[PDB]
């Protein structure tokens, strides 16, 4: 209570795959769509994937960003509560090249 | 929107999907329309229109 | 030595299994102490 | 993280063990005060017993097994009593360890 | 936090690892190359340190997730170093494996059969098989062919043994790791470290490698070869660029991968991921999300974020690089004397240094030259006063609290605490709204935030707050009777409203 | 690579819908058993089975779902998996873990799922309901939208309109109406409801 | 030799940082600070030094 | 292949637990067990949970839970964990109160 | 009934029963005594 619930407790997203909170973004949705949460580290650019050669593409898989590039995969997300600062920390850690990969459950 | 209150965090499929004939389909439509008798009502209303389609009607 | 001990974890690829109280306070997981040694379950009927 | 588990042992948070019992007897430092004030105890007996109420825990607790062993250890204690601590008869461990 | 927003998703374990140039260049929303941050009117310079692809900024929306300065969680960008640079945090461990590396047969300058032995142990020691670790050395039954038999027998045991101990409950596959096991590990490892550096002549080919020197500003030198070493080397001092080091090391980390695998893993590697030498090298830095790198306000006049300034130095520098390089391509290679090669190398040495220095200048102001006071880096950031951890994670300032001088009172009870008016009216506890309490919470809401007992705000079923602030009778009076309203949203129907009532004598306080 | 830069394979929907029955229509309906991790309100403490339906199951019916790959039609047999893994599957009472923070709780259960899941390439019939100079709109089994693009219609078809208070005309000269036989070329699911993108050419 | 009149970074740096150091303070002087009472009633403060 | 991972998870979890007949821990409600019992249940009661007792004029979710535990109606259960993964399951009703 | 309850972080509790009395040893009354002796 004294060290989260009334301090800096915050909800956030997490890529279930790579276990990160630093790359979880919103999906830039076409006008008349709901915003998804994907992982920028585990996703591919739509063009780069099309290079995988005889099946067909998929819809709910694709997701565009703000700049206007089309992406695919990395839609394995979840929600969890942590203290804000933890984010900040990881950021700085990653500024040295240290990644945190917190295996996320229930897998 | 989609909260954790009304939506599972994660779900998977045990087996593999299996094809079913039109018959089974109807007997299912029945049992499910009978069970449910709030937005559940505007939806099953869409079902009853498809069950009526599997016999030949508007 | 916050910084060095860190190097001890990276250079070992250590798995901090979030156990010791100190390790949890960071993540905010409820501590091993007393009211955090057991758990809670709902004796709910109508499941068969 | 050091604490008393549900097996009466004293471990850290990571399972590592430090002791096999708290004071070697596992007694609370506060429920102690009058644990040996036998006087002020047999005085108020009827009050004390009212507070503890045996009739409740009857079907719950083992009333025997333990006692049987508290007489075996006492016998073999006064037997190998005199001899030094390195000649002890390890034949009977305390009642707390079993 | 609220009693009506739970989540059953939770992290079980946490790991620490290096960031490969890949993951970085892939997750980065934008590349940074420009020193300046703002144009000539107060807007995010493209590729600047405040580009919106990193987190909304000022009154603008994040060009990646489409939220604003309130909701944009920031998306780490990146900076490309136009040259490899040792990570100032691991420079030490890099140095160790460098001197122990033979620069001819690309093994460690320690015996191969030995290094093998050591590996085996570590492997056993991930499973707590401390005995087997020592019961492995007890092998020399009985040239060259005999050696391949030992390296075989020793192995097929250590490995076999792990199956023996896996067959029963002694170990799992992830490993057994306790205060104990941990010990014999860290001990044995260090032992292997000393035996590496120890050997001067390489035992696996008989060659002498010119030793390396070090600086504090992470600069590796190379002294030539002794008189007896030039002799023994044929029978069989200057700065060396941070890239020359990279190469040499790499090959060694590709040959002697076997052991390093159990040097860098306390548990068996279930990912079977390679261990490369590029780990200790930083070619790309991770620019933290703008929302962290927020400038300060001197009440009025704004102050630039410090960390930024540091990155800007990196930038400006990183530029002169591609400038000198594109110039290296204008010197036709017929005019380049063998002598002119020398004054050339100088310019080069000059680069790798000043860029590497500035890199540290952000990671650890220690391993960085002086300006005179220096600028806090990552390190001097993690340990801010007591440490970022103890100061802001074990020592947080919190809402719902109040300090006041304390005065005596024998009229209340021992288990009591006297509550001053000017408080209770400001302290509020979120009570769930149902039938038992409805009588109450009603009444309170009416009395509003300025008449004790009462409340100051209402949380509906969707989480929205309702400040009964500048309200009077009516508006309240109404919003009152709406405590027992159904749900417009079938999603949150399970939820009921929560009234934020004043703290009453029925409650408890710390 | 190793085994990861070739695991994107597990993605070609392994449910090939056939053109059986002879009707020329593809049989799509499907039965798939799944798992279910959900939250129960303190209110339905005595009504477990129920709450699951009113909280989670019901607001799926006639909506596409990204997991099953198709549209939810209904469920059969919502069984509860007790938390005490030792009891008889009987005792109407069955524990379940309780959330640390809140009074709510969670569990896993099994339930059969009947689902429609047309994959790009299948063939289906639909009742036409509209026609514009660019698209043919239809409804498969009277529920789900479907749209035939302009340059997906046979490059010989013809279009017209009325006056007294539009409509198409095929190859020959009869204004097509009612039972049209298209073939799914794409599937738009991210919108408010389902969306079928078909054609009718080689 | 196109390296006998090729500068060295140590010194080009000291000119590059100079200006940059300005177009960051000055540019930060022609900027306002928008308060975001982060969905709570709180206040997203804009500093970088809580020295407690 | 998730049917395989689910088979292992559901197998291991069972193995962990300890059968009700081989329960060798204190049949007394613990200090910590009590404090959380009323608390959590109060949170339930406060969110419309089924009340197995008579309110008689209550306006606090806690005091209710109290009156509840009193008549021993709290239909909850605690998972007591041994510091090794293994554990026994005990209900409030089957435990002694003190 | 006078037992210690499974849980109690006796560890922490002990650190207190040490650090708190070590505040009466501020003054001075052969060997090493007080604050230092504890340092050793
Ligand atoms: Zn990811
Ligand atoms: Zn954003
Ligand atoms: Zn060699």
């Amino acid at each position: 209570d004294r060290l989260l619930n009334s301090s800096d407790y915050t909800q956030a997203s997490v890529c279930r795959e790579c276990g990160s909170i630093l790359t979880t973004q919103q999906s830039v949705p076409r006008i008349g769509s709901i915003s998804t949460v994907c992982c920028r580290r585990c996703s591919m650019r739509f063009e780069d994937a099309k290079k995988l050669l005889k099946i067909f593409i998929d819809d709910s898989q694709i997701w565009e960003d703000g700049q206007g590039n089309k992406f695919v995969g990395g839609n394995e997300t979840t929600t969890v509560a942590i203290p804000f600062v933890l984010k900040y920390l990881d950021s700085e850690l990653s500024a040295m090249g240290i990644r945190l990969r917190y295996n996320v459950e229930p897998k | 929107t989609a909260t954790t209150l009304n939506t599972p965090v994660v779900i998977h499929a045990t087996q593999l999907p299996q094809h079913v004939s039109t018959d089974e389909v109807l007997q299912f439509l029945e049992s499910f329309i009978d069970e449910k008798e709030t937005n559940l009502s505007s939806s099953i209303s869409q079902l009853k229109r498809i069950q009526r389609d599997f016999k030949g009607l508007p | 030595t916050t910084c060095q001990f860190l190097t001890k974890a990276v250079l070992d690829n250590e798995r901090e299994q979030l156990d010791s109280p100190s390790a949890r306070i960071v993540v905010g997981k409820l501590n091993n102490v007393g009211t955090g040694s057991f758990d809670v379950l709902a004796k709910v009927p109508n499941a068969a | 993280g050091v604490h008393v588990s549900y097996d009466n042992s004293i471990r850290d948070a990571d399972g590592t063990l430090v002791q096999f019992m708290y004071g070697g007897d596992a007694i609370d430092i506060t429920k102690e005060s009058h644990m040996t004030q036998f006087e002020f105890c047999l005085d108020n007996y009827y009050a004390l017993l009212k507070k503890y109420n045996p009739s409740a825990l009857i079907e719950h607790l083992d009333v025997e097994s333990a006692l049987k062993y508290s007489k075996k250890t006492l016998k073999y204690r006064k037997k190998h009593s005199k001899e030094p601590h390195y000649k002890q008869s390890v034949k009977y461990d305390p009642v707390l360890a079993k | 936090m609220d009693i009506s927003k739970p989540v059953g998703s939770e992290i079980t374990s946490v790991d620490f690892g290096i960031l490969t140039a890949k993951e970085i260049r892939n997750l980065s929303a934008k590349q940074i190359t420009n020193p300046t941050v703002l144009d000539n009117l107060g807007h995010p310079v493209s590729g600047g340190l405040y580009d919106l692809a990193l987190g909304a900024f000022l009154r603008n929306l994040c060009s990646t997730c489409g939220l604003d300065e309130k909701f944009c969680p920031g998306h780490q960008g990146h900076i490309e170093l136009p040259v490899p640079c040792y990570n100032p945090l691991f420079f030490n461990q890099l140095y160790i494996y460098l001197r122990a590396s033979c620069l001819f047969c690309h093994h460690f300058r320690l015996k191969s059969v030995e290094v093998h032995r050591y590996a085996c142990k570590l492997r056993l020691l991930q499973y707590g098989l401390i005995d087997e670790s020592y019961k492995l050395d007890e092998i020399t039954l009985g040239s060259s062919t005999l050696l391949n038999e030992l390296k075989s027998k020793r192995s097929e045991y250590v490995d076999m043994a792990i199956a023996k101990a896996l067959s029963d409950g002694r170990t799992t596959e992830r490993g057994s790791f306790t205060a104990t096991v941990n010990d014999e590990r860290k001990k044995l490892v260090h032992e292997f470290h000393k035996k590496l550096l120890s050997r001067g002549k390489c035992d696996n080919c008989g060659m002498f490698s010119p030793k390396f020197r070090k600086d504090g500003f992470t600069k590796i030198f190379e002294t030539a070869l002794n008189e007896k070493q030039i002799t023994n080397n044929r029978v069989k001092s200057t700065y060396i660029l941070s890239t020359e080091v990279k190469n040499i090391l790499d090959t060694v980390f590709r040959k002697e991968q076997c052991v390093l695998q159990y040097v860098f893993h306390s548990r068996p590697n279930l990912s079977r991921k390679l261990v490369k030498a590029d780990s200790f090298f930083m070619d790309v830095l991770v620019v933290p999300p703008t929302r962290f790198r927020l400038p300060s306000k001197l009440g009025e006049e704004v102050h630039e974020n410090s960390q930024n300034q540091l990155l800007s130095k990196v930038l400006t520098t990183s530029l002169l690089i591609r400038d000198l390089n594109d110039d290296l391509s204008k010197l036709q290679k017929d005019k380049v004397s063998l002598e002119d090669r020398r004054v050339i190398f100088s310019r080069l040495m000059n680069a790798f240094v000043t860029i590497q220095n500035d890199v540290n200048a952000f990671i650890d102001s220690t391993k960085a030259q002086g300006r005179t006071v220096p600028i806090p880096g990552v390190k001097q950031a993690l340990e801010k006063k007591e440490g970022l951890f103890r100061k802001h994670m074990m020592g947080k300032r919190v809402n719902y609290a109040a300090r006041s001088v304390i005065s005596p009172d024998p009229n209340i009870e021992t288990n009591e605490i006297g509550v001053p008016p000017v408080f209770a009216v400001k302290l509020t506890y979120p009570e769930p709204v149902t039938a038992y309490n409805i009588a109450e919470l009603r009444q309170a809401v009416i009395n509003g935030p300025d008449k004790w007992p009462g409340a100051t705000q209402i949380q509906n079923e969707d989480g929205s707050l309702v400040s009964l602030i500048g309200m009077s009778v009516e508006q309240r009076k109404a919003l009152a009777n709406q405590l027992l309203t159904p749900s417009s949203n079938v999603s949150t129907h399970t939820l009921n409203k929560k009234v934020y009532r004043h703290i009453k004598n029925r409650d408890v306080v710390l | 690579n190793r085994e990861t830069a070739r695991f994107i394979k597990k993605h070609k929907k392994q449910v090939t819908n056939p053109i059986d029955e002879k009707n020329g229509t593809s049989n799509c309906i499907v039965r798939v058993p799944i798992a279910l991790y959900v939250s129960l309100a303190p209110m339905y403490l005595e009504n477990p089975l129920q709450g699951v339906m009113k909280q989670h199951l019901n607001p799926l019916v006639m909506k596409y779902n990204n997991k099953v790959g198709g549209v939810v039609l209904g469920y059969e047999g919502l069984k509860i998996l007790d938390a005490d893994p030792l009891s008889k599957e009987d005792t109407s009472e069955k524990l379940i873990k309780i959330t640390p923070d809140t009074p709510f709780g969670f569990t896993w259960c099994h339930v059969n799922l009947y689902v429609w899941q047309p994959q790009v390439g299948d063939v289906l019939e639909g009742y036409i309901f509209i026609q514009s100079a660019s698209h043919i709109g239809l409804l498969i089994h009277d529920a789900f939208n479907a749209s035939i693009k302009k340059n997906n219609i046979p490059v010989d078809w013809t279009f017209v309109h009325n006056d007294v208070e539009g409509h198409w005309v095929d190859s020959n000269g009869e204004p097509i109406d009612g039972k049209l036989r298209f073939t799914v070329r794409n599937v738009h699911t991210t919108g408010r409801v389902v969306s079928v993108d078909g054609t009718l050419i080689s | 030799s196109q390296a006998e009149s090729l500068p060295i970074v140590s010194n080009k740096k000291i000119v590059f940082d100079d200006e940059v150091s300005i177009e960051n303070k000055e540019s930060h002087k022609e900027l306002d600070l928008p308060e975001v009472k982060e969905d709570n009633g709180s206040e997203i403060v804009y500093e970088e030094n809580t020295s407690e | 292949d998730f049917q395989q991972h689910e088979q292992i998870r559901r197998k291991t979890l069972k193995e962990k637990a300890i059968p009700k007949d081989q329960r060798a821990t204190t049949p007394y409600m613990t200090k910590y067990e009590r404090a959380r019992i009323l608390g959590t249940r109060a949170l339930q009661i406060s969110m419309n949970a089924p009340v197995f007792v008579d309110l008689e004029g209550e306006t606090d979710p806690l005091r209710i839970a109290m009156k509840e535990l009193a008549e021993k109606k709290i239909p909850l259960v605690i998972r007591r964990y041994l510091p090794d993964g293994s554990f026994e399951d005990w209900s409030v009703e089957e435990l002694i109160v003190d | 009934r006078s037992l210690i309850n499974p849980g109690e972080a006796v560890g922490i509790i002990a650190s207190q029963s040490v650090g708190e009395p070590s505040t009466q040893m501020t003054l001075n009354t052969n060997v090493t005594l007080g604050i230092p002796r504890l340092r050793e």
